[PDB]
């Protein structure tokens, strides 16, 4: 969720 | 009006009024999708390379680097390719086709690393490419990079109060890096001076602010709502301009941004379906019925949300 | 500045120089990507059906009908969950399962014809399902509905002489229905007064409005530039303001929308590569060095355009 | 090619  | 380039076009996106959501009209939404890219990545992505240009760190010939294959990774694409910059961005080898299409297609260097390291072996290769030639290699860090809520006080907060006339009383936004609630939030606040509510949206099963602020135990968790709830607290967020904390779980955000689309014709990400689910329940509360609520919508959908894609 | 509902947000798309076609900056392009649907024809689901709310056609109760799953029907789509009506798209059964979901995702009730029929069949079927009850049923006719070249008349064309102080020279526009290229010299030429040279851009693989005009046999033919080239000449494709007419191939048309992506970090479809191919030429003739030239782009791909798309 |  750092995917961003 | 004719901009020098495709990174200037960023921004200055429609606020529309809900019909099937809020009470008596109460609830607005801005549509982030209708941007280069796609998202309200757009703004930070050509911001961070202006301030890096402005402030000497990148300059021509330097290349840009990071580990971001999501919103961000693709503003900074498109960026790139319209100011001339070369890009290269890491991924897990187990990223979609399509994604990596869409960023070869954009003209970025594309490092695929192993499947099994996920984002941590991204973000360690990225950070490996910098070190290896640190004057060669420029990131912009999304997370901290101070150019990511400026630009949003710049441009996304004075277009909230210039398109409501300045009657915005509540701004709701889910929270990724952060900069969005906070640059909106200190445009309307301190450059505008208008004591508003801002409310920040994360996942119930990522509750990491929520967590936080009540001062008990961290607990991040895996969750759908892609762009949010990233498991930390960014320094990109102001906590102290945050008024209230919603959090929303992803087979909710997912049935809202699905009746975004079918209800009022507006084809949102399951984030702007998670910060609308947040706006509508403070909406239908009695102390916000004369209250006008601002809901940001992160990024658009060209397709139907299925559970394939969730 | 609060719409109503999304179908009031269509327009206001901007103006960006390219850096790597024309000469000295001689070419501009219109991204109407950025808009509601992702399209121009989000200009034309609006006015189609505010026009026949305004002349009593459309009324609280009755439906919309149609065989167009492409471009116009996505738009219509959106216009009809934007503002409360039932809408029937028919399509053959062949079309993908991504655009059936879209469709479906937007409320549209979907009428799947025999693949082996295709668009003749849907578009059969559609009229078939008019006819079942005439007085419950619209059909708004994209390719004569006059609504279609008016929304350009009164908003894209305007949006072109505003954006650019008057100075607009030329206008490039693949003619699909022939709205655009319609309502956009009407309103510079007619409304504006300024003698600009309109070019229609159509497939070298279905020249039809270059061999109408040349008063050559028609042979329409087989073409991958969807959008444009629909084989004959539109009641919307006002002849009479068309200056000069382009052809450009697939290949290069692919090709060009490619660069787009690339090389100006600009994400259009395949006939806005047709578009900017046929703008390059001419702004690459020494009688178009001192003129500004806006190209309409006519809608944006969210993916690399791969040979699987083509 | 008529569906647009």
């Amino acid at each position: 969720n750092l995917n961003i | 009006a004719i901009y020098a380039d495709n990174s200037y076009s960023i921004g200055n996106t429609p606020l529309v009024r809900l019909k099937h959501f809020g009470h008596n009209g109460n609830v607005v939404v801005k549509i982030e999708g209708r941007n280069p890219s796609y998202s309200v990545k757009c703004r930070i992505g050509a911001n961070m390379v202006w301030q890096a240009e402005k402030d000497g760190t990148l300059t021509k010939g330097k290349e840009i680097v990071d580990a971001t294959s999501g919103n961000t990774g693709i503003a900074l694409a498109y960026v790139a390719a319209a100011r001339g910059y070369k890009i290269t961005l890491t991924m897990p080898e187990t990223m979609s086709l399509e994604r990596k299409r869409l960023l070869c297609g954009l003209g970025v260097n594309l490092v695929l690393t192993e499947g099994a390291k996920g984002m941590k072996g991204a973000i360690a290769k990225a950070e490996e490419i910098v070190a290896s030639d640190p004057s060669r290699y420029v990131m912009l860090k999304q997370f901290e990079n101070p150019a990511n809520p400026q630009i949003h006080r710049e441009t996304t907060g004075p277009e909230i109060w210039k398109d409501t006339d300045g009657k915005v009383d509540v701004v709701v936004a889910g929270v990724g890096t952060g900069g969005s609630i906070t640059g909106i939030s200190r445009a309307i606040k301190l450059d505008f001076g208008k004591q508003i509510t801002s409310v920040a949206v994360e996942p119930v099963e990522s509750p990491v602010i929520s967590q936080t602020l009540a001062g008990e135990e961290v607990k991040p968790g895996p969750h759908k709502i892609q762009g949010i709830g990233a498991g930390f607290i960014p320094k990109n967020l102001d906590l102290s301009i945050i008024d209230r904390v919603e959090t929303v779980d992803s087979d909710t955000a997912l049935a809202t941004a699905r009746r975004l689309m079918a209800e009022e014709g507006i084809l949102a990400g399951i984030s702007s379906g998670a910060a609308v689910a947040a706006a509508d329940r403070l909406a239908k509360l009695p102390e916000f019925a004369d209250k006008l609520i601002v809901v940001i919508l992160p990024s658009a959908s060209e397709r139907y949300l299925s559970t394939a894609l969730f």
